[PDB]
């Protein structure tokens, strides 16, 4: 699991760790770093083998760093002078070797680089209309993402969830569910939104107003 | 409990060591340490390095004190021209007559108390300093001190490391006040106390947290299960000599006042150091400074100079040299043409001076490799494997240009060099063993080894064969035809044939986990999901994807080039790369057969040389039992002998039964392994596995105490050292959670096996390179502990000789000679 | 270093048909790997150097290529091969990933099920207004949305966001809103959201009254 910040301001330095339990690194493997997103396009960083290190990472080895705690049992990232140039969205690699291939792959996690300041979500309720078919705004918050699920994960069937929009310094995410008429409102459908950025959790009901 | 190094005597704020058991460890050890005259001093070195260690976090003072045990001429001989004497051997008393005078001129002060002995001393001055209002830290080597930890009471060393009170609470889970009470049933050096049974597993080495609820021992309790107390009343009067432990009273008569340091006399200090030849490492008193902005110069005499270079990719062989620098006096020396400046040059000193030894090669050059910083952080700490990390932790950076990388390899001599004079052990293996390897390894991966490219493609086919039955078998069961490999789909065929259930304690949730360990506990009941796991195995070569042999092939050569890195590993191996040849399943059906294609020239032969049972030889030298180098001596089995000592029947009457159990076990204690992992090898319960564990510590016992000599030296020190002074900074070996300790203690007697066992093999190919030039043969591989070869007879006879007489051992060394055609012609 | 292109980037196919798409190099390349992506998972392997298939993987699979172009052919398409593909090599190269084949599935022309939706209590009393409008399960994903506040256009203010093809029925999913203000929305009265879709000659008409 990828930990870390979700901000962060130009010409300064990043901290990550992702960590591990179970299968040590001391008795084998070598964990890697690759990034993606927007663009789709992937870079390398390095990796970090149950020895000690021994990465040959790319071109860019000025500003990147590449550490671990064993005690612990996690590996630090460190890169420096972080500016827009910076494509984003860190994943935690391995490598197998003796016999080499990329098979697991870490997470996701999507950092963003920029000047603006942390705000907190704002849910607002959407009364169905055709079919019955709700509804939940979130907007108002700064920066990625939030995790949004519709009766703490019960409801799966139907949800559509889009993407986040960027307009000037500021986000906006909807998702919608599609569900039958001998269901609403004789059954309670709640939208459950949680932010990690500004430890922002509310739950909200959609009632008929 | 703590220390590495010899040394001694308290005062507040300060170290509070001991000097009676710091003086038979380092004789023990480092015994390659003498003059050039016949002199010995391989205990008379740890004064000037070990207090000095010390003195950069300081304090006030520091006094002296001597032994009064009743065997004490080798112990208490650090003032026998002072006060007390005892006897002991001949051998030991000269030594300790060089340090005595060297005491009282760096300003130290002393004390002498005749009758008590020593260990009852550092208890007297611990409590007093407590009352008074001084800051105290116990210190010690052996495991009798360490029930003394309490408030304003901390855990340090001239030695090594720092241990605060709540790291006592980790490992062990044992309070201070209850704490004399853990080694009354342990055992130990020095100790006498045979007797610890089992059931459960946990023996009396993690049992130990369990006797706290009611000792049984001291004071209560009749009836309870066996091995907590049945080794109790069985065992008469050996109890009762295991009280020399607890014989740590803090209530002797002793005054002596605390005061601060007096003046050093330096005019008589150099004077005996020069006699020694230790003269020159008392230059460590001052302070470093390093900034990667420097000078510029041009193209006069540039002799000696540290290189920089940059490449196209990370292989040597293929790459372009796009710009090459040097540096001299802190100044920067550019080309402007690359494949003309390594004429210029007379060695490549500098920042991976290997791999660009293997460039100049290519062209037609003999450049040789110097020093380089990569092996000097490799000796002082493991961790340090990359040209990255050496520099951004002991202050710089690692640009991608080659003008900065040269002025780099410059201040990380000069920062690391110091650090590697005071320890002659690394500098040992700086100039004997890693430099002229570095002349080696650039050799195999510049010449290369040629394949049969007739063979790669006949197998491109067969195994090709193999893989569309096995696919063929999966479509046949579950029915509709699905998109395999995939987790999305494969959750799909789970929900046609339901069985999903928990694993353990290995992390969950995540979808990385649907692709890591998940179906291989579930392989015990389906078949569905055994001819996947099975067909997991059946296609791998280079992990499914196949690594093409003969376009690899360069257009120059016409040979495949492996590079070998000299640090990567822990242990002290020669990790392979471009192919990983480090990890090949061997005496299966399956990699037997990609040996096939690694051939010789037109009129060359492979001689293919590996050491047989070499891990089970070192296990026999460094711990000295009589009972496993007998084996060896005569030239014996020793998958045979082991199980005839255990049952009590004879060498001829064993079955492939009693060999396979006994197998099992040797190559167990290389990690040490438990009597849970043994049971799921073999069809052997988990109440008979133990004993079984018994019998070979029956039948061997001082292979029992090097355990315990292992784990004193390893959860107290810090790194495991080996024969030559190969070091692992591992601080994991105190740790809370049970997973974290276990993982931690199964690396610490695995690097003095396996370390030292390829240290053997990286001095001997340092001995054979100069026999190979003369001779018409050369290098190409090095995998686990086997090297191949191409030349035949005559070289085959001179390479063995060089493989067994590289040191001389307690055991004799035994390698087993292939010649061939191709590596499986030649098999070991 | 050696730049990755990978032809084309989105591509759908029927269940049944032939795909092919490719993965090219700046310079002479040895060896290719392959890899997929579902949304909402992590990416794994499937076919290997040059030809051969990998642990599992179905019959219908098949690789082909050797010099300067890499390629991944299908000769039987299902409804879970649509996914993401990548592409890397290890000869001469300090090893980094392609731009990302996406691969889709292609179904039956769907009308979409346009419904507008009215503002909430809490954003009144906060001090705006916004007018969001949901457009569900339709094919392809070219559709015109426009908004009619009481007769006039308005093109201002519009957030429109696209979402990719699901893995049950592969359909298309989007969302517009139209954030205004209190003092704009108390002014006018009908709000209209319009869908002008393939399937349909004359715009899916949709609007509510104050």
């Amino acid at each position: 699991q990828e930990s870390g910040p979700g901000l962060v301001k130009p010409y300064q330095s990043l901290s990550l760790s992702c960590t591990v339990t179970g299968y040590s690194i001391t008795s084998d493997y070598a964990w890697n770093w690759i990034r993606q997103f927007p663009g789709n396009k992937l870079e390398w960083m390095g990796y970090i083998t149950y020895s000690g290190t021994t990465d040959y990472n790319p071109s860019l080895k000025s500003r990147i760093s590449i550490t671990r705690d064993t005690s612990k049992n996690q590996f630090f990232l460190q890169l420096n002078s972080v500016t827009t140039e910076d494509t984003a969205t860190y994943y935690c690699a391995r490598y197998y070797y003796g016999y080499w291939y990329f098979d697991v792959w870490g997470q996701g996690t999507t950092l963003t680089v920029s000047s603006a300041k942390t705000t907190a979500p704002s849910v607002y309720p959407l009364a169905p209309v055709s079919s019955v078919t709700l509804g939940c705004l979130v907007k108002g918050y700064f920066p990625e993402p939030v995790t949004l699920t519709w009766n703490s994960g019960s409801l799966s069937s139907g949800v559509h969830t889009f993407p986040a929009v960027l307009q000037s310094d500021l986000y906006t995410l909807s998702s919608s569910v599609t569900v039958t008429s001998s269901t609403w409102p004789s059954q309670s459908i709640t939208c459950n939104v949680a932010h990690p950025a500004s430890s922002t959790k509310v739950d909200k009901k959609i009632e008929p107003r | 409990m703590r220390g590495m190094l010899p040394l001694f005597e308290p005062k507040g704020r300060v170290l509070l060591v001991d000097g009676h058991h710091l003086a038979y460890r380092t004789f023990h050890a480092l015994k390659g340490l003498t003059t050039s005259r016949g002199e010995p001093v391989q205990a008379v070195y740890g004064f000037a390095k070990s207090l000095l260690k010390a003195l950069k976090e300081d304090g006030d003072a520091v006094i002296v004190v001597f032994d009064a045990k009743a065997p004490s001429f080798r112990h208490e001989a650090y003032g026998g021209y002072k006060a007390g004497r005892a006897p002991t051997p001949e051998d030991f008393p000269r030594q300790l007559a060089l340090i005595k005078e060297l005491v009282d001129l760096l300003g130290l002060a002393r004390l002498e108390v005749p009758g008590y002995e020593a260990d009852d001393v550092l208890a007297s001055l611990a409590k007093k300093a407590e009352k008074e209002g001084y800051e105290v830290r116990i210190l010690t080597a052996d495991k009798d001190l360490y029930q003394l930890l309490s408030d304003r009471i901390h855990v340090l060393h001239p030695e090594g490391y720092l241990i605060t009170p709540a790291w006592l609470w980790e490992k062990y889970g044992l309070r201070p006040d209850q704490w004399a009470d853990y080694r009354a049933l342990t055992g130990d050096e020095s100790d006498n106390l045979p007797g610890v049974k089992g059931i459960g597993e946990k023996t009396a080495r993690k049992l130990l947290e369990e006797w706290g609820s009611l000792e049984a021992l001291l004071k209560n309790l009749d009836r309870l299960k066996p091995a907590i107390r049945e080794k109790i009343l069985a065992h008469m009067d050996d109890l009762k000599l295991s009280w020399d432990l607890a014989k740590v009273r803090t209530d002797l008569p002793l005054e002596v006042d605390f005061a601060k340091r007096r003046e050093p006399d330096r005019e008589r200090l150099r004077a005996f150091l020069e006699r020694l030849e230790f003269g020159s490492l008392l230059h460590e008193f001052g302070l470093l400074e390093s900034p990667k902005a420097l000078e510029e110069a041009p193209w006069p005499p540039p002799e000696g100079a540290f290189v920089g270079f940059v490449l196209s990719r990370k292989e040597p062989m293929w790459a372009d040299l796009l710009a090459l620098a040097a540096a001299r006096g802190g100044r920067v020396h550019r080309a402007p043409e690359p494949y003309k400046a390594l004429r210029d040059l007379k060695e490549a000193r500098g920042l991976l001076a290997k791999d660009l030894s293997v460039l100049a090669l290519r062209e037609g050059l003999g450049l040789p490799p110097g020093d380089d910083p990569m092996l000097l952080a490799y000796l002082l700490d493991p961790s340090n494997t990359t040209p990255e990390g050496v520099a951004r932790r002991y202050g710089g950076e690692w640009t991608e240009e080659a003008g900065e990388r040269a002025a780099l390899s410059e201040r990380l001599f000069a920062n690391l060099w110091g650090r590697l004079e005071g320890e002659e052990r690394l500098l040992w293996l700086y100039r004997e063993v890693e430099r002229p390897l570095s002349a080696v390894l650039a050799h195999m991966e510049a010449t290369g080894v040629r394949l049969d490219v007739a063979y790669l493609r006949a197998l491109s086919l067969e195994v090709a064969e193999e893989i569309a039955r096995l696919e063929a078998e999966v479509f046949r069961l579950a029915g509709h035809p699905f998109n395999l490999n995939s987790r999305d789909q494969l959750e799909r065929v789970l929900f046609d044939e339901l069985g999903l259930p928990a694993i353990g304690k290995t992390e969950k949730t995540g979808k990385r986990s649907t692709s890591a360990a998940v179906l291989e506990a579930l392989r015990e009941a389906h078949p569905i999901v055994e001819k996947i796991l099975q067909y997991r195995e059946l296609t791998k070569l280079k992990s499914t994807y196949i690594d093409p042999l003969p376009d690899l092939i360069h257009p120059r050569t016409g040979r495949l080039h492996t590079r070998f890195n000299q640090t990567a590993t822990a242990t002290g191996r020669l990790s392979s790369s471009d192919p990983n040849l480090q990890n090949i399943p061997v005496r299966t059906p399956l990699g037997q057969r990609i040996r096939r294609a690694f051939i010789a020239e037109e009129g060359w032969l492979l001689v293919a040389l590996d050491y047989s049972q070499i891990e089970l030889r070192v296990l026999a030298h460094l711990s000295g039992d009589e009972n496993l180098i007998r084996v060896f001596q005569e030239g014996r089995d020793i998958h045979t002998e082991t199980a005839s000592w255990m049952f009590g029947v004879p060498r001829e009457a064993v079955d492939p039964l009693m060999r396979r159990a006994a197998k099992t076990i040797n190559f167990g204690v290389l990690y040490g392994m438990s009597a849970h992992r043994l049971s799921q090898e073999l069809a052997i319960p988990y109440e008979e596995a133990q004993a079984f564990i018994e019998r070979y510590f029956q039948s061997f016992p001082k292979v029992r105490a090097w355990i315990e000599k292992t784990l004193e030296e390893g959860r107290r020190r810090g790194y495991v050292e080996t024969l030559f002074g190969r070091r692992r900074y591992v601080p994991d070996l105190e740790a809370r959670v049970k997973s974290v300790r276990e993982a931690a203690e199964r690396m610490a007697f695995n690097m003095p096996v396996q370390g030292t066992a390829a240290d053997l093999m990286k001095l001997a190919m340092v001995k054979l390179f100069p026999r190979l030039e003369e001779m018409g043969a050369r290098m190409l591989l090095q995998v686990h502990d086997e090297l191949v070869l191409e030349a035949a007879e005559a070289v085959a006879r001179l390479a063995k000789e060089v493989m067994e007489g590289v040191y001389p051992l307690a055991v004799p060394l035994e390698v087993e000679v292939g010649i061939g055609e191709d590596w499986l012609s030649a098999k070991e | 270093d050696i730049q990755m292109t990978q032809s084309p980037a989105i591509m759908s196919a029927s269940p049944g048909e032939k795909v092919t798409m490719t993965c090219s190099a700046s310079s002479s390349v040895s060896y290719m790997y392959w890899y997929q992506q579902k949304p909402g998972s992590s990416p794994r392997l499937l076919i290997y150097d040059s030809t051969n298939l990998a642990s599992g993987v179905p019959v219908r699979f098949s690789g082909s290529g050797s010099g300067t172009s890499y390629s991944l052919t299908i000769s039987r398409m299902e409804a879970e091969d649509a996914a993401t593909y990548y592409c890397q090599q290890w000869s001469t190269y300090p090893l980094t990933f392609g731009a990302g084949t996406k691969l889709e599935l292609k179904r039956a022309d769907a009308a979409p099920t346009v419904s507008i939706f009215p503002p909430s209590s809490e954003q009144l009393t906060s001090g705006g207004a916004s007018v969001v409008c949901f457009l569900n399960n339709f094919y392809p994903k070219d559709i015109n949305v426009k908004w009619k506040i009481d007769g006039s256009e308005r093109q201002n203010g519009v957030l429109n966001s696209w979402t990719d093809q699901d893995s049950k029925d592969s359909t298309y999913s989007m969302s517009s809103t139209l954030t205004l203000t209190k003092d704009e929305y108390e002014r006018h009265n009908s709000y209209t959201c319009e869908a002008t879709h393939k399937t349909s000659t004359s715009p899916i008409v949709k609007s509510f009254n104050r």
